[PDB]
RNA sequence: AAGUAACUUAAGGAUAAGAAAUCAACAGAGAUAUUAUGAGUAUUGGUGAGAGAAAAUAAUAAAGGUCUAAUAAGUAUUAU
RNA sequence: AAGUAAUUAAUAUUAGUAAAACAAUAAGUUAUAAAUAAAUAGAAUAAUAUAUAUAUAUAAAAAAAUAUAUAUUU
RNA sequence: AUAAUAAUAAUAUGGUAAUAGAACAUUUAAUGAUAAUAUAUAUUAGUUAUUAAUUAAUAUAUGUAUUAAUUAAAUAGAGAA
């Protein structure tokens, strides 16, 4: 005979749903688990209705603000990169840098990279890779570990569109026959960050034109 | 590259019912990314830790016995082999030890 | 060559049909009655002396220009000098940074 | 000294015989991988696939009228007190015999459940493996592959009957007769059959139509787990089987 | 679909598998009291387990 | 195996063919499965009632 | 609750909308409609009850652009 | 003649896959790091906390709190 | 190192509100032998620790169980309005 008339679920998968209002010996008899006679017995009071006392969403003062200007980077630890390298998944030709796009391709970072990647230092001891990295930013300790390894980090600015283009340049080419140009940092805070040598920002490390233009304006 | 290879290149030992894989022998296949299928699992609301071992081909009982022999420090009781899906559950977070034991062959 | 031309996107092809490249259209605003009147610029009507809105509204013009850039057919389109829009690499290069960027 | 003594490498290829259609004649072996055609028969996975498919299939046309749907007036039939009878509102109440249903469903009732794609693929493989084990998986081909024994003169390598549409002498036609002869030969007249084609074999389905109640001709893309398992003997094209294997292979 | 209680979201913020909140009784009438004693009320506070379930129900996407 | 099938009149399943590595094994299989059913038609395997005795 | 029920009026096989005085952010897109994600996010509330976008990416979709206007004044804008 | 359905959220059990999962058109959701109102900050300088990370504070420690580290990442 | 059944020793087995676990009847969908010597329904008397089903007799229908079993589900069980 066909298997189709002899298939069961795996043991522990299914259950019988508790069926109310269906006789006394059932257990869930006349009252059907409701108790006896109150508002909850025949009607609806809200779960978090605290009775009339000042509730736990009212006693306490409202705290903080939502920074809409915030753009949370996805964190990538050096440890994970090292592990990838050990596994022989970190496929890089000599000279080619491990950029955010490259990380995504490899599966170092996974899921949607909306705003960027920060490189943190959770396995800085056993990190020994002389490859060059490039991300939104890195932790100071992580940077130091990279330097020790014989590597080279560069914090690179990416607007959300610019980041997207970096991650998936072929899509833009398919759609429009042209990948979009990478934007300059318009914001003051961003400019300041990438102008820091301590952060290994690209504007100082590559000696950018924007920074020079700003200096000229300041002079004049 | 080809899903079904040609009749010439396939050896006799590669076929089913050859080399006696069913009788008292086993295999433990690695994951897609290429790691040992041994996992911590935090059941009953983080209260019950257990170590699960997946992707076992062939005789699971024999494999379990071999692992017990390798790791005498874990008790005999705490080795629940669920037969429907063929995976062997251990009580503690004994993942790393299991991996160490398996690596040399699988 | 003809087949390659035909293979061009629709909007661009339509533009070429109705404003062909044999006519050297003006860089500056002109009379609306003129033959060389640029469809991207606002041309003045000679009787009423009112600036007519561009024959190709600004979005459409921009799309046409981007299509031309894609297929390398820019110079056959009439000039977009006195329309304030720049595009892509030329825009990037020629622009001055904002006062806020240079002088916070 | 020896850590895992009984460790070993599993077998990876099962031979399926490639046949000519009208008469199921062995032309070649073809080694299909063990994962497709000889997986361990996990019933639970198979069950999951079947139930999900059944749920997807659901029409869900149950449409009993609730007290709103039901078409009485909203008027109070008897005044609250001073009637000498029980309290009543409008005539639509579930309590009364002509009134609408309590907790009434309303079509279209969506019964669609979800399954992970990998689980579904595994189930598909598993069903196929079970069929192979039973001896109910007839792979027909020989066009692409290199043969051992040559194809017969009156058979053909694809899954189809010749000159089915031709019908000159009598109302009876040849493809139907051939099919009947085939059924008679392999002792599967009343048995359920499942012809998994690659491309649309119009002549085959015409031949089948007499035995439409038991014979189900399906494409490579539209074939189901249910269809495979219900079948008493599946007749799959080699190319179609390859395609299915490719579809439901575990990715690496 | 379900939605967050906005007042509760304003009052409470996530901290791993709990919620943190501000202290009550430090907005006026602070003069006269001891400053050291008052310093107890300046910081934050983790949710009491009694109302944890309520908080979860209020904030389904936290 | 094809020759054996042709002479026999019966079909040896694909899985069986894959499994059995010798002519002797094939013969043994035949003796086990097909032969008794051929001898006695009431003893034969029925599809609708697979767990028959 | 809700611009809902209702009443009233007027049209067509559909109507409505529609080729940016639109979005966006120094990079760019490049019409309107419907759905999915974005997102119960920003936003807002006797800051209670509760209400809640857009950009962007996907589908569905059709050839989707095209002049018919001598380029628009009691109009934009302002106060209320 | 009475605990039903839809859209959601949180738990549990099993099953699939697993440092990834779902989805494969891209995009997204969850996980992979803990914090903080928020900010350009973020886990052993030579090992278990006596080290480190964050918030308060600070020259830097200490101090409260939570988190991170003892062939193989969870 | 399991499951079923059976022994021995021990402890436990009243229960409203409530919580948890396990079954059965009914109806539909998927798979599905069989047959008037059969099946279904009813009555009566037996049987099985028994809301259930089964045996026999009797009656009426039907050339026949969407039947046993496993799953999926429910307008799934009424002395209480
Ligand atoms: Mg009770
Ligand atoms: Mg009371
Ligand atoms: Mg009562
Ligand atoms: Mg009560
Ligand atoms: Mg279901
Ligand atoms: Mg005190
Ligand atoms: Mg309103
Ligand atoms: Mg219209
Ligand atoms: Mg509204
Ligand atoms: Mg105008
Ligand atoms: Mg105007
Ligand atoms: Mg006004
Ligand atoms: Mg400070
Ligand atoms: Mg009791
Ligand atoms: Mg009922
Ligand atoms: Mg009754
Ligand atoms: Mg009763």
């Amino acid at each position: 005979v066909s298997i189709l008339g002899q298939l069961k679920p795996s043991d522990g998968s299914t259950k019988s749903f508790k069926r109310l209002g269906r006789g006394p010996s059932s257990g869930l008899g006349k009252t059907s688990g409701r108790g006896q006679k109150g508002q909850k017995a025949r009607g609806k009071v809200k779960s978090w209705f605290e009775g009339g006392q000042t509730p736990i969403y009212k006693l306490f003062p409202k705290i903080g603000f939502t920074n809409v200007g915030a753009k949370p980077l996805k964190e990538l630890n050096l440890k994970r990169i090292q592990w990838f390298h050990d596994k022989n998944r970190l496929h890089l030709q000599p000279g080619e840098v491990l950029d955010m796009n490259k990380m995504r391709k490899l599966g170092l970072v996974t899921g949607p990279i909306k705003y960027g990647v920060k490189i943190l230092a959770s396995g800085k001891f056993h990190y020994n890779l002389p490859i060059a990295l490039e991300a939104s930013r890195a932790s100071a300790k992580a940077i130091a570990a990279i330097e020790k390894a014989g590597g080279k980090f560069t914090a690179r600015y990416y607007t959300p569109l610019g980041l997207r283009a970096h991650l998936n340049p072929q899509w833009f080419l398919e759609k429009r026959g042209r990948v979009p140009l990478q934007a300059r940092p318009t914001k003051r805070r961003d400019i300041d960050f990438y102008s820091k040598e301590e952060k290994r920002g690209y504007l100082v490390m590559e000696k950018d034109k924007l920074l020079q233009d700003i200096k000229e304006a300041q002079n004049k | 590259a080809p899903i079904f290879p040609k009749l010439e290149d396939v050896k006799m030992h590669e076929l089913i019912g050859n080399n006696n894989f069913g009788k008292k022998t086993y295999y433990v296949e690695r994951s897609r990314t290429g790691n040992l299928p041994v996992y911590s699992a935090y059941k009953n609301g983080g209260n019950k830790i257990i170590t699960e071992i997946r992707k076992i081909e062939g005789d699971v009982i024999q494999l379990r016995n071999d692992l017990q022999e390798q790791l005498p420090f874990i008790p005999k009781k705490s080795w629940s082999v669920v037969m429907q899906s063929k995976k062997i559950i251990i009580k503690g977070n004994a993942v790393e030890a299991v991996k160490r034991v398996l690596t040399k062959k699988f | 060559y003809k087949q390659y031309f035909d293979s061009l996107p629709l909007k661009l092809k339509s533009f070429f049909q109705r404003y062909p490249p044999s006519i050297k259209y003006s860089p500056v605003s002109t009379s609306t009655k003129a033959i060389n009147a640029n469809p991207f610029l606002p041309n003045k009507h000679p009787v009423t002396q009112r600036f007519h809105d561009p024959k190709y509204s600004l979005r459409r013009m921009s799309d046409v220009y981007k299509l031309a850039l894609r297929y390398g057919v820019e110079e056959f389109l009439p000039p977009i000098e006195n329309t304030k829009k720049l595009f892509f690499e030329e825009k990037y290069n020629k622009k001055t940074l904002m006062k806020g960027v240079l002088l916070p | 000294l020896n850590p895992l003594p009984n460790a070993a490498i599993p077998p990876k290829y099962a031979l399926v015989t490639v046949r000519s259609f009208p008469s199921l004649e062995p032309l070649t072996f073809v080694p299909v991988p063990t994962s497709t055609v000889a997986a361990p028969l996990r019933r639970d996975i198979l069950w999951r696939a079947v139930v999900y498919e059944n749920d997807n299939r659901r029409v869900g046309a149950s449409n009993p009228p609730g007290r709103s749907e039901n078409g009485f007036s909203r008027r109070k039939l008897m005044p609250q007190k001073g009637s000498g009878r029980a309290r009543v509102g409008d005539a639509n109440s579930p309590t009364r015999h002509n009134g609408g249903r309590a907790l009434a469903r309303t079509a279209p009732n969506d019964y669609t459940t979800e399954l992970p794609s990998k689980v579904y693929s595994m189930a598909f493989n598993n069903a196929l493996s079970h069929q192979y084990k039973s001896g109910k998986l007839f792979v027909i081909g020989g066009e692409k592959v290199d043969l051992i024994s040559p194809t017969p003169e009156l058979d053909l390598n694809r899954l189809d009957l010749v000159n089915t549409n031709t019908v000159e002498g009598k109302e009876i036609f040849e493809g139907e007769v051939i099919f009947r002869k085939f059924l008679e030969e392999f002792q599967l007249k009343g048995k359920r059959l499942l012809f998994i084609t690659d491309k649309t074999r119009e002549g085959l389905i015409k031949s089948s139509d007499p035995y439409k109640q038991k014979v189900d001709v399906i494409q490579k893309e539209l074939v189901e787990v249910n269809d495979i398992l219900r079948a008493q003997a599946v007749f799959i094209e080699l190319e179609a089987l390859e395609y299915l294997a490719m579809a439901h292979q575990k990715e690496i | 679909l379900m939605k967050t209680h906005k007042g509760t979201a304003k009052r409470w913020r996530r901290t791993g598998n709990t919620f943190k909140r501000g202290i009550a009784g430090r907005k006026h009438g602070n003069i006269g009291w001891s400053h050291r004693s008052l310093k107890a009320l300046t910081g934050r506070k983790i949710a009491h387990p009694a109302y944890s379930k309520h908080l979860k129900r209020l904030l389904p996407y936290h | 195996t094809k020759f054996l099938q042709s002479k026999s009149g019966y079909l040896i399943p694909d899985y069986e063919l894959t499994t059995l590595s010798t002519p002797l094994q094939f013969k043994r299989y035949i003796k086990e499965k097909i032969l008794p059913s051929a001898n006695d038609p009431k003893l034969a395997y029925k599809e609708a009632e697979p767990n028959a005795i």
